[PDB]
RNA sequence: GCGAAACCACAGCCUGGGGAACGGGCCAGGCAAUCGUCGCAAUGGUAAUUCAACUUAGUACGAGAGGAACCGUUGAUUCAGAUCAUUGGUAUUUGCGGCCGCGGAGCUAUCAUCUGCCGGAUAACGGCUGAACGCCUCUAAGCCAGAAUCCGUGCCAGAAAGCGACGAUUAUGUAUAAAAAUAGAGGUAGGCUACUCUCCUGUAUCGUAGAAGAUGGGCGAUGGUUGAUGAAACGGAAGUGUUUUAUUGACUUGUCCAUGAAAUUCCAUGAAUCCAUUGCAUACGACUUUAAUGUGGAACGGGGUAUUGAGAUUAAGCCUUUGUUCCCAAGAUUUG
RNA sequence: UUGAGAAGCUCAGACGAGUAGGCAGGCGUGGAGGUUUGUGACGAAGCCUUGGGCGUGAGCCUGGGUCGAACAGCCUCUAGUGCAGAUCUUGGUGGAAGUAGC
RNA sequence: CUGCCGAAGUUUCCGGAUAGCAGAAACUCAGAUCAGUUUUAUGUGUAAAAUGAGAGUUUCUAGUGGGCCAUUUUUGGUAAGCAGAACUGGCGAUGCGGGAUGAACCGAACGUGAGGUUAAGGUGCCGGAAUGUACGCUCAUCAGAAAGGUGUUAGUUCAU
């Protein structure tokens, strides 16, 4: 299934991974937005990733996450570079995206692709000692915004299951039981 | 608008090509739901179409449609060789392609 | 290289690119101020520096003066803190707005028909229900809060009539407290005896004089301690309690290129940036120093007010 | 105003590799470009720098003498930032007094007076604790300490192709929101302690019934679906959308009927700029205030003021003007 | 069954790089004898044109616009016969350049 | 302008005459001879079965009458490389797929086209094609595509 504006959500997730499916995605004529970009992980220590930093100058993983597709797409063909605009890498979850459905690459988590005890770096603390100077901003949304939500989904919760005790006490349910509804 | 769409949605990927060499003549479609080259068996045959407007009006419309074939499958994950009567522009690719269900063999 | 590239400064009215930090357990207080230069002239003080070679001595040293009267607090602007950066939400200017401050707003004073605002004065007099909303949302959602107020350009003796308006953050208290104290403050003259004790260290920010075809250029000079902020009303503000003797701060014969103080001035010790009648910002020290120097108290001894232009002899 | 010759395959960002130069073309690369007013900072440059001594203490060490870390002071710097107050000169007040004797203003300065960074990450380096190696073990876990370095931090500039606030204003169902573990989470229930249940995806869930969804007859809900407006709260971030509804307008295939919908009789569909003013500028623009009927400004008349040595010039980048008149409630232009 | 331009028509199979070089068939220009009882003031030749065609190609036929006095297809004869270069000859014209400058 | 054939690129004696390659003609044969062929066997050569192809002459006439690379073979070397002769192919007269690009490497040698399938190489993205399946190994704090290691991985052997 795809659709015309398709939000994933990047914790737990691997960059490169992460990449190749935005990549190839990108090139079908879909839009994609990612949210929490800080939350992506890179497998190696943390000092290792530090030390490819250092070697190489954008400290936002938003515009690190959208630099490292942009060499990943034919950036010189006008194709590419029109297919860059329709990706929006943002940090954390705007209120523009926020009250929409997240959905996740089973080919780039974690717990799907690294073994365990194997160590592995978060963007967004690799950025915090680089440049970044936002993390506590951006953090206190992400607790401002997740308690809105949990309330949001308590009322929703609350609202399923009277609703499932009213399809429950439906005495049409079980009449037509037979097609497995 | 519920209804509608006796066809299947399809995604113009590009055209068969080797890695420097590009022959136009036929183009790849990624339906949705075929992930298999068995499950592609289904949608050969069938008539795929090309849907697009224009600033001028022709017989009162302003549509202009470019029919297709499904030929044969392309790989493993679903992907089909589709020819037109007039090869797709270069510019259509990561575009839309209606599949109908005609010819139908079921 | 750190001041390269050596170009003029975009803004004749010195800009402080930063602000010292905003502690909430401080009480809400101003951070900043807006002077004029008047000049540069010699006084002796008493050095009271334990351990010094030239302990509990008088010693002549430049003291520059710039008037620095009471500044109207204009508006109060909102800015929310983002991800971005800082994000200014919004901004809440009083229903009553200074001449001088509409004609700095208009490039054409007397072209203008006076009508800039003149909509949002009529809307916050037939309704602050959207006021209240807005300084609601200031101190429910803002983040950064930056007070806006005109230098009293008229009181002074300046050619120019705009009034040299700027916004000020600012620091302590709550952002209900600081919305509550601008509000207070909205429309009401504050002056820099109340903001500065004269007994601390500052920094002050201006641009350089240009010397024709190396100039005009921004700096920010700090370590810049007062050695006193005196009063224009006050008789007594050039005089010390040494020896009396009241006398106006201004030169015999009328301040070179600016004339005569008659409003609150403030005199510090050291050259800053500019030319005389110019517009100068003295704010706070982002970083406290605790060195003697900036710790000591400062009393002058003897005021020269000999005629600065020409050879003056005569106090 | 009058006016060549030379030259010319075609061009012109580099980075590398490209085997034979290859860069001037090839591949990987980067690069590749309404009027306003006040603010924000992506980004870079970058800053303080090099050494000391006294105090400290004239003492830990040291038989004593000589001389402790740290504290502040005294500084010497270098560099940058300033300014002409202080100091000297320079000096178109080239002003003065007798070509000289000098020179105010202003400029200038290791010629002057001066002002002048922050904590971390850690390097070297030494650790503590702690496995392998029941201990031990800078270390494999962890906890550290510690650099004129680095990063931060501060300063400077600002994306000319960044942003905010703010004033005036000529396609085919385009369907869907928890957080968080995942090596256990969530819910469920009891008083954080004892429970239980689900997961093992979305092929899920919601919606999808009618001449694009007709005409009416009902029945049945007497509910539901919504449209229309009347705003209430929530939503700073990018709140611009989430509900709450108040009433009304319809619709209702919720259960049903009766007609109706076609020969297309096989696919193609008003401000501001220039302008004047302006010196606060000055490769030239820019910059700079004022300026469109009033402290209006601009000019002089001056005065004040110092200069020279009382007098004259007397603000010119010395001050000021209850003095005088001039001009003008502009001249055009730009721009929705 | 008409399919004898016997230099014709028809049938079958394999094959197809190319320098130096060898062989063969053609296209085009000026003029010459024959010819088309050829074309032309109701418009020759030429010229331009994103008109239409033909040939693998050299080339050709045609529409439109200009144009105004000649021209062509076919069989042979014949030669001062086909150009992108030669720091080629002649004429024209640009950038350089409103530059050096006067 | 198109079509066909198309070398030699060097032996050998000695600027050449030969030759050779390519043609062009004339001949005689396929029941006749052959082969950068392979066997059989007699003593690596020679002689006599298979596999294929028709084979042999005479005459006369254009062009070439270099190399580079690679393989190998050796000899010495000579700091060490290497050099020196050869040996045989390929390019040279030859485009295409692959090797990031790249004249020597891997494939394959060319009329215009349609479909089909492949070679070499590839299927994360750029990039056409499985983010295939099974099994291990790799932790790098410069991976990856002589040795040392309080470096691990699997361990083996010997001691208790």
């Amino acid at each position: 299934e795809f659709q015309k504006v398709v939000v994933i959500d990047a914790k737990g997730h691997l960059l490169g991974r992460l990449a190749s499916v935005v990549a190839k995605q990108l090139l079908g004529g879909q839009k994609v937005v990612v949210v929490r970009c800080e939350e992506l992980n890179i497998s190696g220590h943390f000092f290792r990733n530090k030390l490819k930093y250092l070697a190489y100058h954008f400290r936002a993983p938003s515009r690190i996450f959208q630099k490292a597709v942009r060499g990943m797409l034919p950036h010189k063909t006008a194709r590419g570079q029109a297919a860059l605009e329709h990706l929006q890498a943002v940090e954390g979850i705007p209120p523009p995206f926020d009250k929409q459905k997240r959905v996740v690459v089973p080919a780039a988590l974690r717990v799907l692709r690294l073994k365990p005890g194997r160590k592995y770096c978060t963007v967004g603390r690799l950025s915090s000692e680089v440049g970044w100077k936002y993390n506590d901003i951006v953090a206190k949304l992400e607790e401002r915004r997740k308690v809105k939500s949990a309330a949001f989904y308590q009322a929703k919760l609350a609202k399923q299951k009277k609703i499932a005790s009213a399809k429950e006490a439906s005495p049409v349910n079980q009449k037509l039981s037979q097609f497995g509804y | 608008a519920q209804g509608h769409r006796l066809y299947v949605k399809a995604k113009h990927l590009s055209f068969q090509r080797s890695k420097h060499v590009i022959h136009p003549g036929t183009s790849i479609v990624k339906i949705e739901g075929c992930d298999s080259k068995e499950e592609a068996q289904f949608y050969l045959g069938k008539r795929v179409c090309y849907v697009y407007k224009s600033s001028k009006a022709v017989r009162g419309s302003k549509i202009r449609v470019i029919w297709g074939t499904i030929a044969r499958p392309h790989g493993n994950s679903g992907a089909v060789r589709a020819r037109f009567v007039h090869n797709l522009p270069a510019k259509t690719f990561g575009s839309s392609l209606r599949v109908m269900l005609y010819p139908s063999n079921i | 290289l750190g001041f390269l590239p050596r170009k003029r400064a975009s803004r004749q009215r010195g800009k402080v690119k930063a602000f010292p930090k905003d502690d909430a357990s401080k009480p809400v207080h101003l951070t900043a101020f807006l002077g004029y230069k008047a000049g540069m002239t010699h006084i002796v003080r008493d050095l009271d520096r334990p351990g010094s070679k030239m302990h509990k001595r008088e010693i002549l040293e430049a003291v520059t003066v710039i008037e620095t009267p009471p500044m109207v607090v204009v508006g109060v602007v909102g800015y929310v803190e983002t991800p971005r950066g800082l994000r200014s939400l919004t901004t809440v200017w009083a229903e009553h707005l200074s001449e001088e401050v509409k004609r700095r707003f208009y490039k054409n004073w007397f072209k203008s028909k006076k009508k800039a605002f003149t909509k949002y004065a009529k809307k916050y007099a037939e309704s602050t229900q959207s006021i209240n909303r807005e300084l609601e949302r200031i101190k429910k959602y803002c983040s950064v809060v930056r007070v806006l107020a005109h230098t009293q350009i008229r009181k002074t003796p300046l050619a120019q009539k705009k009034a040299h308006l700027m916004e000020i953050q600012v620091n302590g208290g709550s952002v209900a407290d600081k919305v509550e104290w601008a509000r207070e403050h909205f429309e009401k003259t504050v002056d820099i005896k109340s903001t500065f004790e004269q007994n601390e260290m500052i920094d002050v920010i201006g641009v350089t004089r240009g010397k024709g075809n190396a100039g005009y250029m921004h700096r920010t000079q700090l370590n810049s301690k007062i050695y006193r902020i005196g009063a224009g009303d006050d008789a007594k503000n050039a005089s010390t309690d040494f020896d009396a003797t009241e006398k106006r701060i201004t030169p015999m014969g009328g301040f070179v290129r600016y004339g005569v103080v008659e409003n609150d001035f403030v005199m510090l010790n050291g050259a800053t940036p500019g030319p005389v009648k110019r517009v100068l910002t003295l704010r706070k020290s982002l970083l406290t120093h605790t060195s003697r120097k900036a710790l000591e108290p400062v009393s002058l001894k003897w005021i020269d007010t000999a005629s600065k232009f020409g050879h003056g002899r005569f106090q």
